[PDB]
């Protein structure tokens, strides 16, 4: 069944009137709320 | 929507007005491509 | 509150006979849910006008608000709910109730576009002047949006 979500609405306008990319904002938002895959690494010789 | 697409805000002038992407074109739907046009007995068609 | 939580379920699900049976065992009318709903706000939301009857019958808080400050008013002004809004005003609804934002019932409709839902609240006393914080009025969402019908209500 449908259940409470939080809808945020980011203001274009103000955003441009700040100086500060849409991009960075999402980015922002996501990696940290969300989590983001940035790349692998080698952890004893097997690729996480 | 059109609308939507519309208010799309491209920027502030320093004069505090806005810039709206209906301000430099025309939006509406239409074809992907406007190549392919078919008639039925004389009258507008598509088909497979 | 077990049926605190049958009653939002039952106005959210817009179960009439339901919640009747709940009003009549003493089910909480200001229950709420976890982001600050009561089932005034659920059926509001939802459009359930019978169900927003009774419970105002029963003593809901008109002007519960959840956790973000938005009321019923809000959702049925938001959602294009013309009875409802109507009810909730003949009911003492705070006609310029602000959420957290700034934003009000005005600003919401005007938003969506619900023409008659605007008059109606214009009617009663919303303030067309009001700011959001982003300095924007009703007025001004109407022009952005290009809605030239609801720009002329609001001169």
């Amino acid at each position: 069944e449908d259940t409470p979500q939080f809808k945020i609405d980011i203001d274009q306008e103000k955003a441009q009137a700040l100086g500060v990319s849409i991009n960075d904002i999402n980015t922002t938002l996501g990696a940290a709320w969300g989590g983001s895959y940035v790349n692998d690494f080698i952890d004893r010789g097997r690729v996480k | 929507s059109t609308e939507e697409f519309g208010k799309i805000l491209l920027k502030v002038n320093q004069d505090g007005s806005r810039v709206l992407l209906r301000d430099v074109a025309k939006i509406e739907l239409g074809g992907e491509n406007y190549d392919i046009i078919a008639e039925f007995n004389g009258q507008p068609a598509s088909g497979l | 509150s077990d049926l605190g939580k049958k009653l939002l379920e039952a106005a959210r699900a817009g179960r009439d006979d339901e919640v009747r049976i709940l009003m009549a065992n003493g089910a909480d009318v200001n229950a709420a849910d976890v982001v600050g709903w009561t089932p005034l706000h659920l059926a509001a939301y939802w459009g359930h006008l019978e169900i927003v009857e009774v419970l105002l019958k029963n003593g809901a808080d008109v002007n519960a608000y959840d956790t973000l400050g938005s009321t019923p008013l809000h959702l049925a002004a938001h959602f294009g709910h013309l009875e409802i809004v109507e009810v909730l005003l003949k009911n003492g609804a705070d006609v310029n109730a602000k959420d957290d934002n700034g934003i009000t019932p005005l600003h919401l409709a005007a938003n969506r576009g619900h023409l008659e839902i605007v008059e109606v609240l214009l009617k009663y006393g919303a303030d067309v002047n009001a700011q959001d914080k982003f300095g924007k009025t009703a007025f001004d969402i109407s022009i952005n949006n290009g809605n030239e019908d609801l720009a002329e209500i609001l001169q």
